[PDB]
RNA sequence: AGUAUGGGAGAGGAUGGUAGAAUUCCAGGUGUAGCGGUGAAAUGCGUAGAGAUCUGGAGGAAUACCGAUGGCGAAGGCAGCCAUCUGGCCUAAUACUGACGCUGAGGUACGAAAGCAUGGGGAGCAAACAGGAUUAGAUACCCUGGUAGUCCAUGCCGUAAACGAUGUCUACUAGCCGUUGGGGCCUUUGAGGCUUUAGUGGCGCAGCUAACGCGAUAAGUAGACCGCCUGGGGAGUACGGUC
């Protein structure tokens, strides 16, 4: 996962903007870790909202 | 930070036999080079205790290898210390 | 005198008290009501009954400005959170939406000590 | 030398001069030696949230392969250029040349 | 959040929907959590107790 | 036991930069009778315009969600993101040294929080302190404020229920179920099924145990070395010595 794949990044984010836990989705541990890093990078780059 | 080329150069300089990478001379030469290199890093990061632990580990291994070489043969030990510029 | 058609109701529900304020967009205040100022002083202050009392009083005060569609913003815990919106809807306003705007720090300041009670 | 990926947000008003600044950066990298592996301009975008009281931003992406001195120079250039808000520099291994998503 | 009213949505049903959305979000939980400062040791204790309890729940369901 | 080469995961350590939420404070816009707090009150704040709402500024500290009986580190302990310097670990096939090992009295290095010295910083919290309640008394538990400290830089201090209350290293002794990082094989409907290795958990045979319980992460069966114990108080105390 990269910070530029906004569609998949949004596929794991709740409406409020919070990251969805791995248990609910079934994603693996390493995949979840890279997903979180990519989401944080996108939030910094203002490609996805931090909150709200 | 030593590179693969630098380590290969040290190995070539101190190798007793062709493809020799485990001899005491080669091991001590590599450890001496690494210890000398890390002094610059430890000059600017004096509070890096976690890395200084590994540096001390390298020092202890070099001491043990030198003692073993000296025990087995004195001439090799003397030549090695002369080449590597080590007091003991 | 001034007439505004659109307004926003802020409901500061809390453990001890609830506060209702009507503000025209851009946040300029028009009317406001509180539970403490409408009786129920003491433990009664936190009940939703005081909340709906304050909500109706604030709405009746605000009707003078002729605003008929209302947006609702809610922050904080405490009883009377839904009683206020129920009273505002009963008064005759058209509630456009209800949103939660309660602040959440991302581990900022140290909270106070736990009470040994 | 190493591989770096640079994302730059430029103020929308000064989007006209972006071609010049990027050209200067490429010229400096080539003068040092370096390698320009990737380059795109995503255009102007609606910010997810305001940055410095602005709601729009021009977006530029680069993959470069240069040395420490050149990297440091790029850093203070980005820092001091007021047209550049929100620069980001990621480290990478290997050079990626494939066209990126969000290109257009 | 952002519970936009429909053309004919009753106020009571809208309030019910808002309650359900807030409950799903869990906003009230954070406000309750931050009311007082809890010690790190107590935090680890709670998390370990929760770990044990959910492992026991999973074992009971599997059985 | 160690060395060279290819890959992998990680809040391992040091330095610098930077992002968003929130508390406090300072101004201004609207608006005018309360706010705050408790079991109930009161102290306190506010008509000299508080609280609420909006806008613009100053500064300090910590990083929601991800987050996990998860991960890393000898221990203490490590959490936003980016760059630089840097230590260890895991994994595969080759190629080398040839016992180069284990433990360790003295000695030395590191070592939570509080505390000490110099300079800076100071939002929030808060020992001491002040007032308000409760009480027969209240040196407290509750409430309103609040200093040192908590923060940064350079040193000292050597202490914790610093705990798994279980010293380090080594070989062997039924099984069943999870999970983290790798290797290998087989299916296809794109992810799965079997193995094996190094960690981390839940049961359990034999064996052990006063009992509780442990049980391949032993407190079982054996070897090497070190530290420690000899009824409860007096006492980790006095004297002498070192720091
Ligand atoms: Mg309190
Ligand atoms: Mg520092
Ligand atoms: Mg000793
Ligand atoms: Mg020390
Ligand atoms: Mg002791
Ligand atoms: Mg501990
Ligand atoms: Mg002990
Ligand atoms: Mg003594």
């Amino acid at each position: 996962i990269d910070y530029k794949d906004i569609d998949t990044l949004k596929q794991y984010i709740t409406e409020n903007g919070k990251i969805v836990p791995s248990r609910i989705t079934g994603t693996k541990a390493r995949y979840q870790r890279q997903l979180a890093l990519a989401i944080k990078q996108a939030r910094y780059l203002s490609l996805i909202p931090y909150t709200d | 930070a030593l590179t693969n080329a630098d380590r290969a150069e040290i190995i070539a300089k101190f190798a007793r036999a062709e493809n020799d990478t485990g001899s005491p001379e080669v091991q001590v030469a590599l450890l001496t080079a690494q210890i000398n290199d890390l002094q610059g890093h430890f000059k600017a990061h004096k509070h890096d205790h976690h890395s200084r632990r590994g540096l001390i580990r390298m020092v202890n291994q070099r001491r043990k290898l030198l003692d073993y070489l000296n025990g087995k043969d004195h001439e090799r030990y003397t030549a090695l210390i002369g080449a590597l510029g080590l007091r003991r | 005198t001034r007439t505004v058609s659109e307004g926003v109701a802020h409901i500061h529900a809390s453990f001890n008290n609830t506060i209702v304020t009507i503000t025209d967009r851009q946040g300029n205040a028009l009317a406001w009501a509180t539970s403490g100022g409408q009786g129920f002083r003491g433990s009664r202050k936190s009940t939703p009954f005081a909340a709906q009392v304050a909500a109706e009083v604030a709405g009746k005060a605000a009707l003078d400005y002729g605003l008929k569609n209302l947006d609702v913003l809610v922050k904080g815990p405490g009883p009377g959170r839904e009683s206020a919106v129920r009273a505002l809807g009963a008064v005759g306003y058209k509630i456009n939406s209800i949103t939660d705007v309660t602040p959440i720090p991302h581990n900022g300041c140290r909270p106070p000590k736990k009470r040994r009670v | 030398m190493r591989h770096y990926e640079i994302v730059l947000l430029v103020h929308p008003d000064q989007s006209d001069q972006v071609v010049g600044m990027v050209e200067r950066y490429i010229s400096q990298i080539k003068e040092a030696d370096g390698q320009i592996h990737r380059l795109e301009d995503w255009g102007r975008r609606q910010l997810a949230y305001p940055i410095n009281k602005i709601h729009k931003a021009h977006y530029i992406l680069m993959n470069v392969e240069c040395g420490q001195s050149t990297l440091d120079e790029l850093e203070e250039l980005f820092r001091y250029n007021d047209a550049i808000i929100r620069n980001l520099i990621i480290r990478r291994e290997h050079a990626i040349t494939e066209e990126s998503l969000l290109a257009k | 959040p952002q519970v936009k009213l429909k053309e004919g949505e009753p106020v009571d049903v809208a309030i019910r929907r808002f309650k359900r959305s807030c409950e799903k979000a869990g906003v009230l939980a954070d406000v309750r959590k931050r009311e007082f400062y809890e010690k790190p040791t107590q935090e680890r204790k709670r998390k370990k107790a929760a770990a044990v309890k959910r492992y026991q729940k999973k074992l009971a369901r599997e059985s």
